[PDB]
């Protein structure tokens, strides 16, 4: 949702709200506004983020807009969301192989929370890789 | 593919969802109030 | 260019993209058995890259069919002819190494007989003066 979730206006604002979650893990959204896929994730993310609130956060990052972090992906591009916790970048083992993002819509409300739950779980051992519960290897 | 390589630093069922947003939006846009 | 070996300028980059379609071309201008060497036109990049024909080879068509089977013929002839033939190793050179060549290419021997079948006088007479050629001749007049 546009009106649930807070959305980001500069690169600057991204790495500040990056840095400054001390307790709560922290998934941005980086996506093309007016995309199916990443209307999707924004959708679900809606959801998600009221539940997942005392431990994660969510937010939103128009790509077009903001184009500081070509660096994250190395101009791939599609519509996708990153991991972060201490200003360290979160990294989410599923079969597809990008291990950073998740470049990719998962449809169970309670599945991505249970993965965010899971890098939460993660980022307070320390860890930098988290194995998802669950396996995906479809949605590349 | 070649254009693209190069050009590397310049550029069914969701349809309920879009229409939500969509209309959403509409809403916003004529009620741009305090 | 070969001299230099990385610029990485900006024409440079826009003119590789149409390096599929210069290959195709190339392909398209290949010289046929008959002929002895293809001398075509050319674009190139002021680098010396992209360098692609710009010439489109077309034929008179039943010339181009005569000139087919005459192959065909002398081909035939070669086989009747040669008891252990030469099958051409491949790939061709060394792929380890680099072996390219130009300047030996131009001050080589001569262009050793291609592939043309001999033409008596009686029987096809008013072809043989401009049949096995370039364009293929019947080109002027």
């Amino acid at each position: 949702a546009s009106v649930l979730l807070p959305q980001l206006r500069t690169g600057w604002h991204v790495d500040q709200a990056i840095v400054t979650e001390t307790k709560r893990l922290v998934v941005i959204r980086f996506g093309r506004k007016n995309d199916r896929q990443c209307m999707i994730m924004d959708e679900l993310l809606s959801s998600i983020a009221e539940r997942v609130r005392n431990f994660a956060v969510i937010y939103l990052c128009d790509i077009d807009e903001v184009s500081d972090f070509d660096e994250m992906y190395e101009l791939t591009d599609p519509m996708t969301v990153m991991f972060f916790y201490h200003n360290k970048h979160m990294m989410c083992d599923f079969g597809t192989g990008n291990n950073n993002k998740l470049n990719f819509i998962v449809d169970d409300k309670q599945e991505m929370i249970d993965i965010l739950e899971t890098i939460f779980r993660g980022a307070r051992k320390n860890k930098g890789l988290v194995v998802s519960p669950y396996d995906y290897n479809h949605k590349r | 593919y070649i254009g693209n390589l190069i050009t590397r630093q310049f550029e069914d069922a969701y349809y309920d969802l879009e229409l939500r947003n969509s209309v959403m939006d509409d809403i916003l846009e004529m009620m741009p109030e305090s | 260019h070969s001299d230099m070996a990385n610029t990485d300028k900006k024409a440079f980059l826009g003119a590789l993209k149409y390096l599929p379609h210069a290959i195709l071309k190339l392909l398209e201008n290949m010289p046929h058995p008959w002929e002895q060497a293809k001398e075509v036109k050319v674009l190139y990049h002021t680098s010396g890259a992209i360098t692609f024909v710009n010439e489109t080879p077309r034929v008179i068509e039943p010339v181009y069919t005569a000139q087919w089977s005459a192959t065909w013929i002398a081909m035939r002839r070669e086989k009747r002819d040669r008891t252990h033939f030469k099958r051409m190793r491949f790939p061709p050179f060394d792929d380890d190494e680099p072996p390219l060549s130009y300047e030996q290419h131009i001050e080589n021997i001569e262009p050793l007989d291609p592939i043309n079948l001999p033409l008596d006088s009686q029987d096809d007479e008013y072809v043989k003066d401009w049949l096995y050629d370039s364009r293929p001749l019947e080109e002027d007049s």
